[PDB]
RNA sequence: CCGACUUUGUGAAAUGA
RNA sequence: GGUGAAAUUCUUGGAUUUAUGAAAGACGAACAACUGCGAAAGCAUUUGCCAAGGAUGUUUUCAUUAAUCAAGAACGAAAGUUGGGGGCUCGAAGACGAUCAGAUACCGUCCUAGUCUCAACCAUAAACGAUGCCGACCAGGGAUCGGCGGAUGUUGCUUAUAGGACUCCGCCGGCACCUUAUGAGAAAUCAAAGUCUUUGGGUUCCGGGGGGAGUAUGGUCGCAAGGCUGAAACUUAAAGGAAUUGA
């Protein structure tokens, strides 16, 4: 699977840049 | 006291085993002419063979 | 019994027993358990 | 690369077939892709048939069959040569 | 060890053709521990075929109670039956339908009880369909049919009789012969008796469907 | 004289039970594990031999002469095929004196059962 | 919290003497 | 108990095993199919009520009222989120036992949320026939499901027929299936993926090398995870499909 937790990787690090966003905010 | 039992190799059903060592056989009891079973004889065995049988209950199955 | 402190915390277990004389008996009574309530536990 | 026609599994006219239980591993496949046979067994083999119905207390007692109805999954059937892979041509036929 | 077991003699009630069930065993009658009342209700499970002397009827265990001892010999009323695990595997297959129905009854002694019963539909010779199917309408017809008759047929004075008809197959061959209207039916049984709610001791009662 | 011989024959173990007529208590009880030192040859057929013929001995010892077979697999949510001990200890119980009742298989099967152990993609050793 | 004595009478069985 | 094998575990405070009874909560075996119903998701114990639906039958009615549809709207598996109910089995997390060079995994033991019901969300699946919907024609056959029409010949039925079960024939309407090119195509394959360079029946959506990327941002729905909409820089000469020989 590695089209599907290639996916889960970029989702886990787009929580992570939304986190950082917020912080910026 | 279980007392050893002879038997008459009747038919070589095949030649089993996994590195194909054991015969697998058919013994036909001398004491009671009616009781058929099929036993794994080790060793170079022909048809008629009186083979000595320490167990009776302990049988081969068709390709033990 | 939980007072005082330069902080603020109970300082002994808050569990008491059945027993304890009435003054001492403030706290979780006589508790077969704590802790948030998880499976069986839970019926 | 299409393999089968039906797709491996027989559902037509469905969208949801309900699942069994592998009978080895406990694979959850759906009761139509699994390899199922209705086996009848005697409960003793041809060398057990006589030596039990000389000790039948009863006479004229016929022996049971272990009826079961064993479901397995496509892996746990290739593993026990339930089924085999065929030819290409010889895949297609039924019977 | 077991040399403070004695047995006892089972013995059915006399609406069956042979008695003398079988052999049990309870550890001697001491107090707080007697062994009469001690154990009282032992459920047995013997097969009609050795209570009727028959082999057409290896299927069908008839399960018995003990309700009360008399001196060495345990009496027993009637329980419950049920197919053996056997019989029923053997009239399922594939090809065609199976079809149940269930049903609480009150006989006239206040016993409450279960009916479970079974049916197949027969393929008529000449046919050439494969399969024998009824259409889902029949089947709750034929249902409703096998619940209204096990109602009728029961509803009478007692569990003696009652097995009375439960031994020759009464309620299996009068089945079809109300049902096959709508479809043969073959292999038509009453595949269980579960006895609900019994109902009290009635030492006298005992004694006339036992002795 | 009869008796009832719940022959459990799973997988793993074998157990022999030898029960009056009424099932509430145990006349004689020998498992296949009691007979081998082994964890795995516990299960082997012959484990089922000489724990029944342990069995008629006791019996007779005691004064059943006839035995109702109750075979029966793991049952429950499990396999349904008497294990390698069933017919082996069926033939050594048979053989070894003694008279055999009637022969039955009563390995629960559920009308439908619970979940099954393992997981969606099952045991995959 | 617990045991014994006490208010505390009547009679029945099972194990111990 | 467990496995190829073990142990953690339970066990002379009697485990496993046997029978009887109770309780709880889930699941509805076998019958079960190249079978039915549904717009898709999906839907298997019984009976009842409730309302709906395709097909068939029709010498009923209305008479173009129709097809497909940006906006908009309903339903939408599992997982998930909030809060009551329940807490059987199974079980992400977690902890142990083994394996291993390691083993955060496969194997086994305990087990939380969860699995089930209700109230409220979410709006995605390999949501698959990877095949939008309506229509016409074109090839053959027997099966099978539903209805209907026509035939004697017997019922473990029936106050006798009828009916119902079975057999034969034929019409529709389903899901399919088998042989064949005279067809198509890159081919596998397809009787519909055919009637296309001799190219037009209608209609909607959508793709333009591979990545970057379903990512950044902007918007907007959502409590949250998320969903819907969605680039560029720069990178690259192949990525990919079908089949053939080998290894
Ligand atoms: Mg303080
Ligand atoms: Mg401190
Ligand atoms: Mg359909
Ligand atoms: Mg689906
Ligand atoms: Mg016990
Ligand atoms: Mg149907
Ligand atoms: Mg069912
Ligand atoms: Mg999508
Ligand atoms: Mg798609
Ligand atoms: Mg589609
Ligand atoms: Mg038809
Ligand atoms: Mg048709
Ligand atoms: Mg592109
Ligand atoms: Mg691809
Ligand atoms: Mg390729
Ligand atoms: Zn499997």
């Amino acid at each position: 699977m590695r089209a599907k937790w290639k996916k889960k990787r970029m989702r886990r690090l787009k929580r992570k840049r939304r986190k950082m966003r917020q912080r910026s905010k | 006291d279980t007392q050893v039992k002879l038997a008459v190799v009747v038919k070589v059903m095949g030649r089993t085993g996994s590195r194909g060592q054991v015969t697998q056989v058919r013994v036909k009891f001398l004491d009671d002419q009616n009781r058929l079973i099929m036993r794994n004889v080790k060793g170079p065995v022909r048809e008629g063979d009186i083979l000595t049988l320490l167990e009776s209950e302990r049988e081969a199955r068709r390709l033990r | 019994p939980h007072g005082g402190g330069n902080h603020q915390h109970i300082g002994h277990a808050s569990t008491v027993r059945r027993d304890a004389p009435p003054g001492q008996k403030v706290g979780l009574i006589a508790a077969r358990r704590t802790g948030r309530l998880r499976g069986q536990a839970a019926a | 690369t299409f393999k089968r026609r039906n797709g491996g599994r027989n559902k037509h006219g469905r969208g949801h077939v309900k699942y069994i239980r592998c009978s080895n591993c406990a694979k959850c496949c759906p009761k139509d892709k699994a390899i199922k046979r209705f086996l009848v067994r005697n409960i003793v083999e041809q060398a057990a048939v006589r030596d039990v119905q000389e000790a039948c207390v009863h006479d004229g007692y016929v022996l049971p069959k272990l009826y079961a109805k064993v479901h397995h999954c496509v892996s746990c059937a290739i593993h026990a040569h339930i089924v085999r892979v065929r030819s290409r041509e010889n895949r297609r036929n039924r019977e | 060890p077991f040399t403070k077991k004695q047995w006892y003699d089972i013995k059915a009630p006399l609406l069956f053709t042979s008695r003398n069930v079988g052999k049990t065993l309870v550890s001697r009658t001491q107090g707080t521990k007697i062994a009469s009342e001690g154990l009282k209700h032992r459920v047995f499970e013997v097969s009609l075929a050795d209570l009727q002397n028959d082999e057409d009827q290896a299927y069908r265990k008839i399960r018995l109670r003990a309700e009360d001892v008399q001196g060495m010999n345990v009496l027993t009323n009637f329980w419950g039956m049920d197919f053996t695990t056997d019989k029923l595997r053997s009239l399922v297959r594939k090809w065609q339908t199976l079809i149940e129905a269930h049903v609480d009854v009150k006989t006239t002694d206040n016993y409450m009880l279960r009916m479970f019963a079974i049916g197949f539909t027969k393929r008529r010779p000449n046919q050439v369909k494969r399969t024998c199917y009824a259409q889902a309408s029949q089947i709750r017809q034929i249902r409703r049919k096998m619940v209204e008759i096990m109602v009728n047929q029961a509803a009478s004075c007692d569990l003696k009789e009652l097995v009375n008809k439960f031994i020759p197959e009464v309620i299996g061959k009068e089945i079809e012969k109300a049902t096959s209207s709508i479809f043969p039916l073959q292999n038509v049984y009453v595949r269980k008796v579960k006895i609900l709610k019994a109902p009290k001791f009635d030492l006298g009662k005992l004694m006339e469907v036992h002795g | 004289v009869f008796g009832v011989a719940h022959i459990f024959a799973s997988f793993n173990d074998t157990f022999i039970h030898v029960t009056d007529l009424s099932g509430r208590e145990t006349l004689v009880r020998i498992t296949g594990g009691m007979k081998v030192k082994a964890d795995r040859d516990e299960s082997s057929p012959y484990a089922a031999m000489l724990a029944s013929q342990d069995v008629a001995t006791r019996c007779k010892e005691l004064g059943i002469t006839a035995l109702h077979i109750k075979l029966r697999a793991t049952g429950g949510n499990k396999t349904k095929t008497p294990g390698p001990g069933a017919q082996s200890a069926l033939r050594a119980l048979a053989r070894s004196g003694m008279k055999i009742g009637r022969i039955e298989d009563v390995t629960p099967v559920p009308t439908d059962s619970t979940r099954r152990k393992g997981g969606r993609r099952g045991r995959r050793l």
